[PDB]
């Protein structure tokens, strides 16, 4: 979901 | 390992342009994005722009929209930011920054920053004068006078001497040029045997001075 | 974008005290908040991520809590090495926004300064200018007065001071006062002295030298 996470 | 090196700072006239670059080492810019974060003197951090590894997902802060252009080199591991119509409020240290999160943990890195000075003044290299130890412990130092713009970096014995070193923040003189002093306290036992040299670097003017300080 | 509001702006506390810093997001950021520490003259360093998790190497006295819109950074035992400015940050999307920052200062016992005086170098005198430096080393608190006397004549408008940030281990300050004169006006008078008053000194200490000895 978050573009900076996984 | 990972390192980010910014370059392109220095003085720039109000209303003119300046190009910053950030060279990325120790990783491939093939994932996530790269950020520019700036910090005005004595102020807080302000995110400025972002670009993804493939050139997409470009966003700017409202304070720089329409004036700054972020881009990446399609041939190298380097990102750029073109800065146009610069004003006094744009004077700041500009940091290259990379941040993301995996199952491995956080990946957060910062360059040491490059100082953009939006000014009508000219660049001037400094003069380096010794603060000689004179008549327990003794203090000596170097006076780095009459330079523009900031910054000046000072080390002692090529970085081999750090304990007891105080490099004071620069001071803006009546002339409009900066000046600072870096001092160090040593045992007076060493004044006859140890050599003390201050290394002064003013990148905006390509000034590198090694000054030996003697009683 | 999402606005981050941080408080307080400044705080001072003693060694071992609990420091509390709060941040508010203008809209829900879930738990995508990070806390950065920035010391004087250096780049920021990530301390806390996802509101509560610690970055590698961060001491256990740093903790974080909160969700959605309200978040808190806590230093359970403030140490001299924690003297820095702290910033919250959201990373919900591609960009970032930071809080205004909280400068954390530390309180400690009074320490008197060591005063040194430096005559102008001969190369600067050949350059046409003259600078006399008086150095106050490793003292607390920051408040001090440095008075320049040239032949016991008080000076004004020709001196400038600079102060370091609190030392990362003993939290003292150091101050430099520079009396800048013209070479012609320097080679005039004989005695140059800096008088220093500070809470740690019983009576004002004066460092002096005669011109050319």
């Amino acid at each position: 979901a978050n573009p900076n996470v996984d | 390992q990972v390192k980010l090196v910014e370059s392109g700072g220095g003085v720039v006239q109000p209303g003119r342009s300046l190009r910053l670059s950030c060279e990325a080492s120790g990783f491939i810019f093939s994932t996530y994005g790269m950020h520019w974060v700036r910090q005005a003197p004595g102020k807080g951090l302000e995110w400025v722009a972002v670009i993804w590894f493939d050139g997409s997902n470009i966003y700017y802060a409202d304070s720089v929209k329409g004036r700054f252009t972020i881009s990446r080199d399609n041939s190298k591991n380097t990102v750029f930011m073109q800065m146009d119509s610069l004003r006094a409020e744009d004077t700041a240290v500009y940091y290259c920054h990379r941040n993301f999160y995996d199952g491995s943990g956080p990946f957060d890195y910062w360059g040491q920053g490059t100082l953009v000075t939006v000014s009508s003044a000219s660049t001037k290299g400094p003069s380096v004068f010794p603060l000689a130890p004179s008549s327990g412990t003794a203090a000596l130092g170097c006076l780095v006078k009459d330079y523009f713009p900031e910054p000046v970096t000072v080390s002692w014995n090529s970085g081999a001497l750090t304990s007891g070193v105080h490099t004071f923040p620069a001071v803006l003189q009546s002339s409009g040029l900066y000046s600072l002093s870096s001092v160090v306290t040593v045992p007076s036992s060493s004044l006859g045997t140890q050599t003390y040299i201050c290394n002064v670097n003013h990148k905006p003017s390509n000034t590198k001075v090694d000054k030996k300080v003697e009683p | 974008d999402i606005q981050m509001t941080q408080s307080p702006s400044t705080l001072s506390a003693s060694v071992g005290d609990r420091v509390t810093i709060t941040c508010r997001a203008s809209q829900s950021i879930s738990r995508w908040v990070a806390w950065y520490q920035q010391k004087a003259g250096k780049a920021p360093k990530l301390l806390i991520y996802k509101a509560s998790s610690l970055e590698s190497g961060v001491p256990s006295r740093f903790s974080g809590s909160g969700s959605e819109t309200d978040f808190t950074l806590t230093i359970s035992s403030l140490q001299p090495d924690d003297v820095a400015t702290y910033y919250c940050q959201q990373y919900t999307s591609y960009g970032r926004t930071f809080g205004q920052g909280t400068k954390v200062e530390i309180k400690r016992t009074v320490a008197a300064p060591s005063v040194f005086i430096f005559p102008p170098s001969d190369e600067q005198l050949k350059s046409g200018t003259a600078s006399v430096v008086c150095l106050l080393n490793n003292f607390y608190p920051r408040e001090a007065k440095v008075q320049w006397k040239v032949d016991n004549a008080l000076q004004s408008g020709n001196s400038q001071e600079s102060v370091t940030e609190q030392d990362s281990k003993d939290s003292t300050y150091s101050l430099s006062s520079t009396l800048t004169l013209s070479k012609a006006d320097y080679e005039k008078h004989k005695v140059y002295a800096c008088e220093v008053t500070h809470q740690g000194l019983s009576s004002p200490v004066t460092k002096s030298f005669n011109r050319g000895e």
